Formats: structure tokens, sequence, C-alpha cells
């Protein structure tokens, strides 16, 4: 009974943090990271969106499922780049 | 001649009963105005101007061809060749025809957009500050071009008189020993070896054992005839004897042109008898104002051409001693503002005579050492299609006289139904050196010139590395309808007057050759060329 | 017709494996494709930006509303109207090649399969996309549509160039992929040591010195190097 | 051969763009604007220690042994001989010059460029990062904290730099200490000047509206002082990843936002009202390129930039643009942002 919305979003933010998936991925990575990984982003959004029972998506609900797959991508990583990873996409998940 | 003032609600029954039934032609409101103004002046009580309106349509017709007669633009137009044609037959005016509105002289900005078709067509192409600056596009078809123009040169001359086909370089691919006619732009490989370059392909020519036709310059750059055996064992094409692409008469291009109406090309041909007393002096090459002696000779230069001033007195690039460059100085060296020092003493010496410099159009041509072009080149071979001398640097000399025009390098002339190039470059000097060797007088060498030049139907038949060419302009230099008179200017070159398939080329040579200060006198009503030597 | 979608071996294509190692499918079965795509992810960010920004549109309904205003411009057709386009294209049009056609779709085969032949005599090994005569009905194919799309008669030659410029896109592009090496080593060196690493030097020059000289365009991609002057000028690029 | 077009001669002639390393940041460390002088006598001195490009070798070595004989000679007392390398160093690159010569003058071009970039690499191994050379001037991120520990590890470095044969001949003297140093370009920096001295050169400062060039001039001071103040609070509890920089937002970050605030208000009253337009004017300048809608967005985009130079303090300097944005009503990551 419930289908939240993207209306209300910062397209900028989510393409940026895309971007910055796939520069990290191909360059020191092995996870693959493809579009339907900026999908998931929106799905996982959709998901806390529906988790509060509400019909459009938060920018809490994005910045939740932004740290979220950045969080999956990164702890994946090798225990040598973790670190430097972490640093350069903690200014996505600030707040948390 | 009555003068009268007409307002258009009466006219309008009238003007329309014409113009939109018996021709179809849609009349606005200013126009019907500037129509019944035109009525009223030129004719009282307007009733009989029902030929008038009559004379106006059909020339409208004919001509424009088009709808919305009240443009302001149409109307005036049809109405002035009504009085050109009336002037002719011999209302608003019976005078003479003039020369000046059928004299005029193009620069290369301003000529028309012919890019040809490949299959058969000859299309017309015709927006801020960097509204002139060339599309990636014009560079890639800037050679294509030029091949399709030579292509068809080629299918209309040789053919009919020599009949081998012209072979795509792209198919001798599988053949293993045929025998091929191909024309293709020689140029060297960036292996190093020679080759020729096809729309369709490229392959390397082995030219060891190859007879070539020797009244021609062969250089890079050049479209040629070769003739050989492809071999695939290497992928090479044995060329046997290779020559210059046939040239064209011009009257053979205007028909396949189709460019004049019937009544401009009658004005044209009466006033080139009626005009039989034109002169047109080409000063000599290198006019180095910074030259005190040179200056001395001008003097009485410009002294026994002011008792009888010509037409058109031409003068020639390089128009200061040194190139100009932004020189680092605190003197008056100041190579743009000495520039601008000397054409006011030139000013100087040019205001002096009064009969001079009146009823005589003065065309600069600017040079290798002329600003805005030596700037970069130093006082090289830079970009051709130079740019005319900048306005700044001309207040004292476009103030003195009434009639003078800054052309390009390239320029073009308007006189009559004929066509004049004037061409400043040391062409023979850059094939001399760029002529390739065959592992197999001064008259001969000229000739071998200027067959070069109308051959290749190019200005300059040199690759974009030897002559860099801005990619949108290089109509300006292709010689498709081959011009009947061309000042192939030069400095290296002995001076000669040559006529080759219907072109007369004409080059004036340096200024000052041993101790004279030599120019040449052009008469286009007899096509005829003399030379005026002046001792210093 | 067949619109088959696959997957190389590895997931990714791994270019740093042969070509012939990341796709497991015959060269029988290969043959009969006219046109074989291998796409790659180029991992641009200035790319990656414009995908997300359409993707995220795809997504919060701004896609009902452009790709409708794009149809109703007239930049776009509707599936229930090209399809019945097509039905028409196919049961109206045969197109048949003109000669000057023929011409260049023979003269373009043989050059392909030059091609291929020097690739597979400096690999040493059968390229795993073959070219073969199948390959030229392909691109006769490949003309014919772009003139039925046009429902014109008889093919010219802008149909022509433009099926060559896809099988060069496609197939040739499949074909092309690649992974002796003390030559190589050598070259390197000896251009390191001998061309300084501010200027340049020509071409034919280093020919003297000496092959195909892969070496070269390797170096260019490690941006050492630089072919500035229409490829007669080598310019040490400052690595 | 000279006067035809040659692509080579003519890329090597209109070709003098010279590389410039420039790094952008803060720099709690001392930096020294060391001067060079004397670079292509130098170079062209040291150069001592197929190519259709480059320029003979014999004429280079006949120039290299030439200006070796001025060069002593004017070590010893000599005054044309002194006159003379300062004139060769002018001359190469003059076309007036009777000898000049395009390749001569690309290929001491060259020279001086690989000199520097060697220069740089050298000061790199001594212990030093490199925050800008243009070949007049270097300047150095010497990783002394202390300003008191400078003269020795400076005069140690300068004596080091002059042990290579290849700067024998180059003189180098240091013209500031920064004890602080907000550094963006040549023409975009402040600090504190050698430790009491301050300077704020931001050409930024041109491009805003007139009302708002005060306001940045005094934050630009405000921030600045609120960096020297962590910074010696830093150093007084101890005696990148994380410098003495980690707090220095907190001292201002609340009177910052209230002023926004304040001036938002202000202007959304006076933004349309006659009168006040000529505060409410961007500027034009003649690499003026940008469209403003919002004058006091731009200053804050401006503050936040010159915040976010330091790579320390990146996080905490997020969250204050992220709350100066939301008064705008305007996304963290928005393009107009």
């Amino acid at each position: 009974k419930i289908y939240p919305k993207l209306h209300q979003m910062d397209m900028d933010k989510v393409s940026r943090v895309y971007a910055d998936l796939r520069r990290e991925s191909i360059s020191t990575g092995s996870f693959p990271i493809t579009v339907r990984h900026l999908e998931s982003i929106l799905r996982i959004a959709e998901s806390f969106a529906k988790m509060r029972l509400s019909e459009f998506v938060s920018s809490y609900d994005l910045d939740r499922a932004i740290k979220v797959v950045v969080d999956s991508f990164v702890d994946a990583q090798k225990v040598s780049v973790r670190r430097q990873l972490r640093r350069s996409f903690a200014i996505y998940t600030l707040g948390h | 001649v009555l003068p009268v003032k007409i307002q258009p609600p009466l006219l309008r029954p009238l003007a329309y009963r014409v113009l939109s039934r018996k021709y179809g032609l849609s009349i606005k409101s200013d126009g019907l105005s500037a129509l019944a103004e035109f009525v009223g002046t030129n004719i009282g009580a307007n009733w009989r101007q029902g030929p008038a309106t009559i004379k106006f349509l059909e020339q409208f017709a004919a001509v424009w061809k088009q709808q919305e007669r009240g443009l302001f633009i149409d109307q005036s137009g049809v109405k002035e060749v009504i009085q050109e044609m009336k002037e002719r037959e011999k209302p608003e005016s019976s005078k003479a025809l003039d020369w000046r509105d059928y004299f005029k002289v193009i620069n290369a900005s301003q000529q028309q957009r012919f890019s040809y078709n490949p299959h058969k067509m000859q299309f017309i192409f015709v927006g801020g500050i960097a509204g002139f600056l060339p599309d990636i596009e014009d560079k890639v078809q800037m050679f294509l071009t030029r091949y399709y123009l030579t292509n068809d040169r080629v299918m209309r001359n040789e053919n009919f008189q020599n009949s081998m086909s012209i072979t795509p370089i792209k198919n001798l691919l599988g053949r293993d020993a045929q025998n091929f006619l191909l024309l293709g732009l020689l140029n060297k490989n960036f292996k190093g070896n020679w080759s020729l370059e096809d729309p369709s392909g490229s392959v390397e020519i082995d030219i060891s054992q190859t007879i070539p036709t020797q009244g021609h310059y062969y250089v890079p750059g050049c479209m040629v005839l070769v003739e050989g055996i492809y071999y695939s064992v290497g992928n090479k094409f044995h060329v046997t004897s290779m020559t210059l692409p046939p040239g064209e008469r011009r009257e053979i291009t205007l028909e396949t042109i189709g460019n004049l109406d019937k009544d401009l090309k009658i004005r044209l041909h009466l006033l080139e008898k009626e005009l039989t007393d034109h002169k047109f002096v080409i000063l000599g090459a290198n006019l180095f104002l910074d030259d005190l002696k040179i200056m001395t000779a001008l003097s009485k230069i410009l002294q026994k051409l002011n008792d009888d001033p010509p037409t058109l007195l031409i003068w020639q690039g390089s128009f200061t001693s040194v190139p100009v460059f932004a020189s680092m100085s605190s003197r008056n060296i100041s190579s743009s503002t000495q520039f601008k020092n000397n054409f006011d003493a030139l000013a100087t010496l040019l205001s002096r005579f009064d009969n001079l410099t009146e009823n005589t159009t003065m065309i600069f041509i600017p040079g290798p050492n002329d600003l805005w072009g030596s700037m970069v080149s130093l006082g090289a071979s830079g970009t051709l299609p130079q740019d005319p001398i900048p306005s700044a640097f001309t207040k004292k000399i476009n103030k003195v006289c009434k009639n003078v025009v800054w052309s390009s390098n390239p320029t073009r002339i308007a006189y009559l139904s004929q066509e004049i190039v004037i061409f400043r470059d040391d062409l023979s000097g850059r094939f001399k050196r760029h002529r390739l060797e065959f592992p197999f007088q001064k008259v001969q060498e000229t000739r071998k010139l200027v067959k070069t030049i109308l051959d290749q139907g190019h200005l300059s038949p040199f690759l974009d590395s030897l002559r860099p060419i801005s990619w949108d302009l290089d109509h300006t230099l292709t010689l498709c309808p081959i011009p009947s008179t061309m000042v192939l200017c030069d400095t290296t070159s002995a001076q000669f007057d040559l006529t080759y398939n219907g072109c007369k080329v004409i080059n004036p040579g340096s200024f000052i050759h041993n101790r004279r200060a030599r120019y040449m006198e052009y008469v286009p009503s007899s096509k005829k060329t003399i030379q005026e030597e002046i001792y210093i | 017709s067949v619109l088959a979608a696959a997957n190389p071996i590895y997931g990714r294509y791994d270019d740093l494996k042969s070509p012939g190692d990341n796709i497991d499918f015959q060269t029988t079965i290969l043959s009969r494709f006219d046109m074989i795509f291998i796409v790659k992810d180029d991992h641009n960010e200035e790319r990656d930006i414009s995908i997300a920004n359409h993707v995220i549109n795809i997504h919060t309904g701004n896609a009902n509303a452009m790709q409708n205003q794009q149809e109703e411009n007239g930049s776009e057709i509707s599936i229930e109207k090209m399809k019945r386009y097509i039905t028409y294209c196919r049961l109206k049009c045969a197109p048949r090649l003109s000669p000057q056609a023929a011409e260049k779709l023979s003269s373009n085969f043989v050059t392909i399969r030059k091609q291929l032949l020097i690739n597979e005599l400096e690999s040493t090994e059968r390229s795993s996309i073959p070219i073969t005569i199948r390959q030229l009905e392909a691109i006769i194919r490949i003309t014919e549509s772009l003139a039925k799309l046009e429902l014109s008669p008889i093919a010219q030659e802008r149909h022509v160039d433009e099926a060559i410029r896809l099988f060069q896109a496609s197939t040739m592009d499949a074909a092309s992929q690649d992974p002796s090496l003390s030559e190589i080593r050598r070259f390197e060196q000896e251009l390191k040591r001998r061309l300084p690493i501010g200027w340049s030097t020509s071409y034919q020059t280093l020919r003297r010195e000496f092959a195909l000289d892969k070496a070269l365009y390797a170096l260019e991609k490690h941006e050492t190097i630089q072919l500035r002057h229409q490829g007669q000028n080598i310019y040490r690029s400052g690595v | 051969i000279q006067n035809d077009f040659d692509l080579n001669t003519s890329w090597i002639m209109n070709d003098s763009e010279f590389p410039k390393i420039n790094n952008s940041g803060v720099y709690d460390n001392v930096v020294l604007d060391v001067g060079v002088d004397n670079l292509t006598v130098n170079t062209i001195l040291t150069s001592a220690l197929f190519v259709h490009d480059a320029f003979s070798n014999d004429a280079l070595n006949v120039l290299r042994g030439m200006l070796k004989e001025w060069w002593d000679e004017a070590l010893k007392e000599n005054s044309t001989a002194d006159l003379l390398v300062n004139s060769l160093a002018s001359w190469v690159q003059n076309p007036n010059a009777k000898l000049f010569d395009g390749l001569l003058r690309y290929h001491v071009h060259n020279l001086t460029k690989k000199a520097l970039l060697q220069l740089v690499n050298e000061f790199s191994a001594l212990g030093s990062t490199i925050v800008y050379a243009d070949r007049n001037q270097i300047l150095i991120k010497t990783n002394k904290y202390s300003p008191e520990n400078c003269y020795a590890y400076s005069q140690y470095m300068m004596k080091a730099v002059r042990t290579n044969p290849m700067f024998s001949y180059l003189d180098l003297n240091i013209k500031r200490y920064w004890d602080l140093l907000i550094w963006m370009d040549k023409f975009n920096f402040s600090g504190l000047a050698c430790d009491y001295t301050a300077v704020s050169q931001w050409q930024l400062k041109k491009f805003l509206s007139p009302i708002y060039q005060p306001e940045f001039e005094d934050w630009m001071m405000i921030i600045l002082d609120s960096m020297l103040k962590t910074k010696q609070s830093y150093l007084k509890l101890n005696s990148s990843v994380e410098n003495s920089l980690n707090g220095f937002s907190h001292l201002f970050s609340k009177p910052l936002m209230k002023r926004v605030k304040k001036l938002f208000k202000n202007q959304q009253e006076f933004i349309l009202d006659p009168q006040y337009e000529a505060d409410y004017v961007i500027p034009v300048l003649p690499g003026s390129h940008l469209n403003v809608k919002n004058p006091l967005l731009e200053l804050v985009k401006s503050l936040c930039h010159v915040m976010l130079l330091s790579k320390s303090t990146i996080l905490e300097i997020r969250t204050l643009r992220k709350e100066l944005l939301k008064i705008f009503e305007l996304r963290e990551f928005a393009k107009v942002a």
C-alpha cells in the first residue's frame, strides 16, 4: 500500500556519488560499479521511505541510502586503501 | 514632370487590380505608400502610370521572382533597373551609364561560398565576434573540394581530348599488374616516401624510371595525373608518366556554371567598347617606404602619373623594409607606430598632387611584411588569405583621397564582364625550392610557373604544412573560372607578361630591379600591357 | 533475424587477456553474426555524470514528460507507428546495389581482409573475430537496409559509406582488440636516452634508425611521446 | 628555407607558455618566499653537466664557453662582463638581435624548464614541499613548525642547493617568511608574514558587489585570526590528514551564520527597492564571465571556498557550508552553489 516517489531530491548529490564510486572502482578496487549501483541508491532510498510509510522520499531517506551504498562499497575493499576511500567518501555522509 | 503627392488609399484600387490580378503580386501597406510616392513624384494626376506599373511588375517577375513586392528593397531595385534600362535606351533619369555602378572589387572575405556537390552540382552556401572562425569540417573538406574541382576539369578535358578512365585509388587493391590512370594529390607519407592521396584512399608510388612532362612544376601538394602498373607484392604503383591535369578555357567554365541577365550583359558589352581609354597602372613589388631612395623614386613616379591619372593605381605588398613585430624597446622603434609614421609620410608625398588621387581608385595589396600578418610569421609566408591592411594605420591616406580600397592579397576585380585577380607572392622561389627531383631559359621558367598555376587551377597548389590557408576562405584561391587577367606579382621572378588558355598573366616584378623604379601599365580594352622603367 | 546479447568470460572484458580468451564462442558461430558489438564500461567522469543525470530523470517521472514532448515534437516515433512503418518498408522496398556501390563494397572488403591478414601475421594466431565472405554479404545487407528505410529502390554510395562505417564501428572494432618484447624494450630505452625530454624527432629518421613499430603507439598511450604534425613528427610530450 | 612556413619551426616560435606548479591550501608550517635569479644564465652555464627540433650542439657549446668567460670576468672585478651576462639573458629572446635564432631560444626555454623542474625535485628531496614555482620565485613548505627554528634550516637549504653543480651559479635569496598562509593562486593569497605582518591580497574580492566587499575583507581577517589562534593553542598543547587546525571554524561559525542570516534578511528587504541598486551591483572586470543572481550567495561561496582550501578541515567546513546554504534553501551539492 505504499509507493514512494523521488520528486524532492538533489540529483546532483547522487550523480556526484556515482561518479566518485566509479572513479574509485576503476582504480584501487575490484567491486564492479555499474549503473545498477546507481539505481540501487534510488531503490534503497525508496525502501527507507517505505519504512516510514511515507509517500515521498525525503532528503534523510536519500542520505541514508547513499551512506548504505558507500559503506557496502568501502567495507569490501582491501585494508590498505580502506582508510583513504573512507576519507574520500566522508563528504557525502556528513551528519552521521 | 509636375510634382504631386498622392495618398495610398486612392491608388490602392488600380495598384492591386494590376499587380495582384494580372500577375499575382501581394502589395503591403508600406510598399503601396512607397509606390504612391514614386508615382506622385515622377508623374502628376496619377492617371497614365499603367505602363510604369506593368514594367515594374514584369521586371520584378523576370529578376526577383518572389511575392510581397512592398519591401522597400524590391521596389527600389526594380525602379533603379528601370532607370538603367531607360538610360541605355538613350522620366526619372536620362543620363549615361556609369561604370562605377558596374565596377567593384571583391575581398577574400566577401566572395560567394561555392562548394561542389560531388556528383554534379556547384552549390551556393553564402554571427558574432568570432563569426569568422572556420569550422573543423571546413578543414576536412578543404582538399576534398579542390580534388572534386580538378576531377571535374579532367572529366571535361582529358577524356574528350585523350580515352583512358580515372580509376580511384581504392580500386587498385586486388588488381595485380594492370595499367591504371590515377588523379591524386602528390604528397610525402609519414614513412618518408612519395604517395598519391585520393578521396578513396592512398597508394605509395615508385617514382624511379618516370618520364615527367617538362613543361610543369611538380611539387608536393599539387594534383597530378600519374600512369603506371600497380603491384600487389609490396602495394606500390610503379608510375611511368606523370603530368599535371589539362587546363580549361574560361568561357567553357561559364556555360557550366551558367552565371551572367541579358540586359546586364548588353550594358557591359556596350561600356566595353565605349570605355576604350581606361588605363590600369600596376606598381612594382616591395614598395619599401622606409627606404629614402624608393621614397624619392615614388615621388617621380607619382609626378609622372599626375599628368594623366589612370583608372586604378594598384600598390603591391611589403610596404615596410623590416617585418613588423612586437618590439621591446623604449625608443620610437615601436614597429606598430613606425608603420603609422611611414603611412603618414606617404600621405605627405601623395596629397601634394591634386590632379592625382582624384577619379582614381587606389587599391592597396598587403605583402609578407605588413601589419596583422607579420606579427606571427615574422615576414615569412604565413596564412595565405591575408586580411587587408588595418584601417587604424590608414587614417591620413584614406583622408587624403576619396576612393581607396584596402583589399586582400588574393583580391578580385570586377571591372567588366572580365575578372582580374591580383596576387602578391613569391611563387617562383617556393616552386624551385620544393620541386622534387626525378631520377629518370628565364622565359621558359616563367612559362612553367604560369602553366603550373593555371593547370593546377589553384593560386597556391601547396600542402597545408607549407602554406597555411584559412579553411573557409579557400575558394578565394581556386581558379575555377580561370579569370581573364591575373596580376601574379612576384619578387624572385623576372618581369614577364604571358598569355595562356585565354588568361593574361602579368608580373610587374620588384619595384627596384637594379637602379630603375619599374612599374606596369594595363589597358583592359586592348588587352595590351607595357612596362615603364624610370631611372632613379 | 537473431539479436543475441552475450557476455565475455570473467564478466568484464579484461583487455589484459588475449581477445580470443575473452570470447568463448567458436569461429563458426561468430561468423554468422553480421555485426558483433563489443561494448565497454568507459569509467569516464564526464560521461558518468551524464548517464547518472539521465537515469535519475528516468526514475523521477521526468521521462513520461520528456519522451512525450520529444515524440510530439516530431523527433521521435511511437512504437505503434514505427512498427507499422517497419512492416510497410519490409513489404514495399527491396533495394539492390548500384554498380558504383558494388565497386566500393568490393574495394572495402579487400581492405578489411588485408587488415585482418596483417593482424593475424603480427600476432601469429588466428583472430577470434573472423572476417569472411559472409561479412561482405553482411555489409551488402546493411547497405540494402539503409536504403530500404528511405524506400529508395536503389542503394547509392551514401548507404555504402554508412554501412562501411557501421561495420568498422562494430565488427572491425571487435576484431581490432589487442593485449617482440625485447625489441619494444630496446626501442623505448634507445629513444628515451637519445631523443631528449623536451624536443621532437621526425618518424622517417626513427625508421632509418630501426617494423610495425607499435612501440610508438604504446608510448603515446603512456603520454611520453606525441605524434603531432600529421604523423610526420614524433614529439616527446614530457614523460 | 627560413622564408616559407614550417610546422615545427612555427610551433617552436609561438610556444613560450611556462609551466607553473601551484598547490592550493592552508600551510600552518613556515613557508619561504624564495626568489630565484640568474636562471637562464646558470642554465646555459651548467647545461654541459637525429633530433631535428634541437639547436646545434657546437653553437650552444660556443655560447656556453663565452658565457663562462664573461661570468668568470664579472666574478673578478669586470664591469662590462656582468653587463653582458644580464644582456644575454635578455637578448636570446630578442628578434631584433642580429644573430637571433628561434631554435636557440626554444632550446634555452626547454633547458630552463628542465632546470626549474630539477630545482623543484631537489627542494622536495631536501624535505620541503613546493607550493609555487614560476621561474622567478619558488615557495617551499619547510616542515619546521616553529617560526623560531627557521633561519638555520633556511640557510642550510640554500647552502645545500648551492652545493649541487647544476645550481652553483643560481643565486637564491629568501624574500618573506610566512608563519601562516592561505594560498589559492599567486593573486589570491593571505597569511602572516615576517609572524607579525599580515597581507590580504584576494583578487576574488573584486568580483563581489561593493556592499559585500568590506564584508569579505573583514571576514578574511577574522578567519586568519581564528586560524592563528587555533595554531597557537595546538602548539601550546603539544609543547595532511590532521594538522594544527582542526576546530578553527568553531571560533566563528555561529557569528558567521548569524551575520549571514542578518545579511540575507537585509538583502531580501533591499534587493528590489531602488536607491540600493548602487550596492547590489556586480562589478565588471576584464575576467568577468559569470552571471550572478544572488551576490550574497557569491560572497558565502567565496568564503566557503577559501575555508575549504585546507585539506585537514574539509569535513568541518563542509558542514558549515551546508548550514550556510540552508539559509538560501539551496542544496549542499547544488550546481549554483
